[PDB]
RNA sequence: CGAAGGGACGGGCGAUGGCCUCCGUUGCCCUCGGCCGAUCGAAAGGGAGUCGGGUUCAGAUCCCCGAAUCCGGAGUGGCG
RNA sequence: CGCGACCUCAGAUCAGACGUGGCGACCCGCUGAAUUUAAGCAUAUUAGUCAGCGGAGGAGAAGAAACUAACCAGGAUUCCCUCAGUAACGGCGAGUGAACAGGGAAGAGCCCAGCGCCGAAUCCCCGCCCCGCGGCGGGGCGCGGGACAUGUGGCGUACGG
């Protein structure tokens, strides 16, 4: 009876949170038995429910995030967690488009005097 | 004239301060309420002085999170146990976490609530 | 008397735990830390103590962020990609 | 062009036309704070032959520097040991006043790049300079070659590493028989090269 | 003292949870090299910095 | 060596959302203005208002029982 | 006793950005001793070194002569070998101390302001229709704002134009 994260990614949030909050009820009932002695079969199943809550919330936080990557798909300003992360120094450098900008005087010596190709015989 | 300075002091005049209207939210989503009702109450106490207070004093006793106040505890017991609360007394133990003495209404009694929870 | 009978009058803390670097060197009346220098922005560090620099340098902690950057460096700091699903 | 007449008029600083302007401005500049943005260059020709254009992202700051020498920061004049270092008063600082005017402009404006600076009138007590600052993240500068070299991270705080026009003149670097002190790039690089003992594999 | 601040009370709470003996089942693991608690503190002999 | 008050029932011009009869708000205009110095600083100084009995292996002016009290809120009035 | 134009300043939780701090082996800018040696010691020496302060980068700094040279001349900068423990400095005591040429490692050059002509020819922003994202750009527009004649862009830099 193991829930798996790829079995969950088609089901919407009106039935993920219903499937989520009764796992949290199930986790709270197990910690009741943890302090009343309980049973060793019901103490090993704490980790099975703690990771079941972590797996449902992962699918929720990933269905939500990709729906905001696509709501802002092609907008002038995106939130700071949706624009890329890479490195602070890499976010300050010039981009692909303005590193290869050249002045009109620079791109006239490129076309009048191009670097030729030449062999020299002996 | 007809403007008149009836004070020896030049004060800075007030200007138009207008509210923000940003082109984008700085955070994409509001952050999830990670201290919810199931994160308030962690586990009850079943000690020999806790069962002695369920009988004579008509009150439950839980181990709550250290971040919670007496209003969140009174609402979390009211939600996920379907019982009404008179008052809540709290202390932080030398273990580190916070003990909550939640007292029920005189309608209910904690002896047939602890049967449903299963701590008895 | 300067010996034993004057140690009994010691009941007043001079230093306490600091918010930055956590050592018990935050002076209460001077409002400063004797270890990291905190009321201030810049961290206290001196070159006349080589041993005291290898006790709070980068690496002696967790490096919660730099151990990920050292991993993400090996793939060109790639971002927004999914490892070719089945 | 009318920039050739302004260039010759500022070479007449003792003329009765030009000593009047250099006193009414020095009065005006004395009544303001030591860090003060000018809305435009006071010398529009001297600024532009040092790299100023009338575009967006080039700003001007007016810096007020106390003139005089460098009194040694020692308590009650007692510099201990060996009377050659007993000098307290008649000491001179290694960088010029224009080099410490550029440095106070760029330390307050950390998000800007110090390009260069010029002179706008002294005092007996003060000395006034105007510094040319560049905003390295405006799109009027980063979308332009021949000026986007300063938008590179190697040019951050170039007034503090001593690589502006006034900060470099106090380094002693140049071509010649006079500048043998800095004949490896700097005075420290030349010192480190002629004080390493080269120990080869085969002696 | 009975008058204490919350972040020193939380300091004292940590250093009595780790004033604890070693578990009985630690000493049967593969590659043990640990037999007691080498950093265990008594309130009378060795005091706390705080 | 500072243009250091972003506040004020009221007055009112009203854009006007409505139990639009109004009536809680709202922005600006006219009107009035120094806690004149951010802030920190006392578990012995200043500082509203809790006491009696009972109760535990260890807690109580804090928990029970019984008597009070202070502060704040009451627009839809809670009645005299 | 208003309405405007500008100029000089100011306020804002205004729209969008940017700087701070760490590390610091190397690099740059300052600041800067004394022990030591001189068989004492003060100039000198240690040493422009230690400690102190600031700023970086994957290198940095330097760099296309206001140069070396006096030759039948060389031709940016950095590094190595040599010059050379030399020229020189020094209570001419102790001590200190380069550079040129030559041989190599690499090898690369260029851009302004000014002076001038060219109906500002130039740039920034915000909407817009069309194509991509994955460091967000081009193409067109808008009798749409703004910067700008207190000088933007093109040609052009001492090797001449
Ligand atoms: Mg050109
Ligand atoms: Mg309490
Ligand atoms: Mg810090
Ligand atoms: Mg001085
Ligand atoms: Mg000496
Ligand atoms: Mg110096
Ligand atoms: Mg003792
Ligand atoms: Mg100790
Ligand atoms: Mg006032
Ligand atoms: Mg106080
Ligand atoms: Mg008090
Ligand atoms: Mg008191
Ligand atoms: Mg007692
Ligand atoms: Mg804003
Ligand atoms: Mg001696
Ligand atoms: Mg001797
Ligand atoms: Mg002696
Ligand atoms: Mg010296
Ligand atoms: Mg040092
Ligand atoms: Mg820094
Ligand atoms: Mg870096
Ligand atoms: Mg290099
Ligand atoms: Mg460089
Ligand atoms: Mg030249
Ligand atoms: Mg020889
Ligand atoms: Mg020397
Ligand atoms: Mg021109
Ligand atoms: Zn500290």
């Amino acid at each position: 009876a193991k829930i798996k994260a790829r079995d969950l990614r088609g089901k919407k949030k009106e039935e993920l949170l219903k499937q989520l909050d009764d796992l949290k009820v199930e986790l709270s009932q197990l910690r009741v038995a943890k302090v009343t002695g309980g049973a060793a079969s019901k103490l090993s199943k704490i980790r099975v429910v703690r990771k079941s809550i972590a797996r449902v919330l992962t699918v929720i936080n990933q269905t939500q995030k990709e729906n905001l990557r696509k709501f802002y798909k092609g907008k002038k300003y995106k939130p700071l967690d949706l624009r890329p992360k890479k490195t602070r120094a890499m976010r300050r450098r010039l981009n692909k488009h303005e590193e290869n900008l050249k002045t009109k005087k620079q791109q006239r010596k490129e076309r009048l005097y191009p670097l030729r190709k030449y062999a020299v015989k002996a | 004239k007809k403007k008149i300075r009836t004070s020896p002091t030049f004060r800075r005049p007030k200007t138009l301060r207008l509210r923000r209207q940003p082109k984008y939210p700085r955070k994409s989503a509001p952050r999830r309420n990670k201290l919810d009702h199931y994160a308030i109450i962690k586990f009850p106490l079943t000690t020999e002085s806790a069962m002695k207070k369920i009988e004579d004093n008509n009150t439950l006793v839980f181990i709550v999170d250290v971040k919670a106040n007496k209003h969140q505890i009174k609402q979390a017991v009211k939600k996920l146990y379907d019982i009404d609360v008179a008052k809540v007394n709290t202390l932080i133990r030398p273990d580190g976490e916070k003990k909550a003495y939640v007292r029920l209404a005189p309608d209910y009694d904690a002896l047939d609530v602890a049967n449903k929870i299963g701590i008895i | 008397t300067k010996g034993t009978s004057s140690f009994g009058k010691r009941r007043n803390k001079t230093h306490t735990l600091c918010r930055r670097c956590g050592s018990k060197a935050y002076h209460l009346q001077k409002s400063t830390c004797g270890k990291c220098g905190y009321p201030a922005k810049r961290k206290r560090k001196y070159n006349w103590s080589a041993k005291a620099k290898r006790r709070n340098t980068t690496g002696t902690g967790r490096m919660r962020h730099l151990k990920i950057v050292y991993r993400r460096f090996r793939h060109g700091f790639r971002e927004g990609t999914t490892p070719k699903p089945k | 062009g009318a920039y050739k007449y302004i260039q010759e008029l500022w070479r007449k600083k003792q003329s009765d036309v030009m000593r009047f302007l250099l006193r009414v401005r020095c009065w005006q500049y004395r009544q303001l704070s030591a860090l003060h943005r000018a809305p435009r260059p006071t010398r529009p020709d001297k600024a532009r032959r040092l790299g100023y254009k009338a575009k967006q992202g080039y700003v001007i700051y007016r810096i007020r520097v106390r003139r005089g020498g460098r009194k040694r920061p020692v308590p009650k004049g007692a510099t201990y040991g060996k009377p050659v270092h007993h000098g307290v008063n008649q000491l001179k600082f290694a960088r010029s006043l224009q080099s410490v005017a550029e440095e106070r402009a760029g330390r307050h404006c950390g998000a800007l790049r110090v390009l260069n600076s010029y002179w706008v009138g002294e005092d007996s007590t003060y000395k006034f300079f105007e510094v040319i600052l560049i905003d390295p993240f405006h799109k009027a500068i980063r979308r332009n070659p021949d000026t986007q070299w300063i938008t590179k991270p190697v040019h951050k705080h170039r007034e503090m590493r001593g690589l502006t026009s006034a900060g470099r003149k106090s380094r002693g670097l140049g071509k010649g028989h006079k500048f043998h002190h800095t004949i490896g790039g700097s005075r420290r690089a030349a010192w480190r090269r002629r004080n390493t003992l080269q120990l080869h594999r085969y002696r | 003292s009975s008058h204490k601040t919350f972040r020193i009370k939380r300091f004292l709470a940590k250093k009595q949870k780790q004033n604890r003996p070693i578990p009985q089942w630690i000493r049967m693991k593969t590659g043990n090299k640990i037999r007691y608690n080498s950093k265990r503190r008594h309130w009378r002999r060795t005091k706390l910095g705080l």
